[PDB]
DNA sequence: TCAGCCGATTAATCTTAGAG
DNA sequence: ACTCTAAGATTAATCGGCTG
């Protein structure tokens, strides 16, 4: 990938880093939640991101994708 | 899990650079392509990702 | 409204099949 | 045969359209 003819804008940097892999504690409850209820209240949502130490942002953006990945394993 | 066919590499690869001003492709050509190469269509879709970036980070 | 949902994607990472 | 590379997969986190 050396030379590209040009520099498209796909080719630009996108996104205004960091990937904190969640421990396996965490992933177990959220998990734990999720079999229990698939979509989250206000309430929950700070209750677990109480428990478990994470922001609501992130056990929001967990269960969006938990629903995406549960939407394509079908079951 | 083994890698994918020298030839469904192959396959992708042109896919890919003869379209290197927008290497999206629209579910329809991932489906296309996924069963010319003979692998899923989240297969395909993932070794898309990939390549945009490696590419990406190698210019 | 306007915060959260979906969907696709980005980018960092995990796994480990294999190019070397 | 043996070893690191990188292919392929997984998943935080982002972008943006859209609605309840």
């Amino acid at each position: 990938k050396k030379n590209p003819p040009q520099i498209y804008p796909w080719m630009k940097r996108v996104h205004l880093r960091q990937r904190t892999s969640y421990t396996r504690y965490q992933t177990l409850e959220l998990e734990k939640e999720f079999h229990f209820n698939r979509y989250l209240t206000r309430r929950r949502r700070i209750e677990i991101a109480h428990a478990l130490s994470l922001t609501e942002r992130q056990i929001k953006i967990w269960f969006q994708n938990r629903r995406m990945k549960w939407k394509k394993e079908h079951k | 899990r083994r890698n994918f066919s020298k030839q469904a590499s192959e396959i992708l690869n042109e896919y890919f650079y003869s379209h290197l001003s927008n290497p999206y492709p629209s579910e329809e050509a991932k489906e296309e392509l996924a069963r010319k190469c003979g692998i899923t269509v989240s297969q395909v879709s993932n070794w898309f990702g990939n390549k945009r970036i490696r590419y990406k980070k190698n210019i």
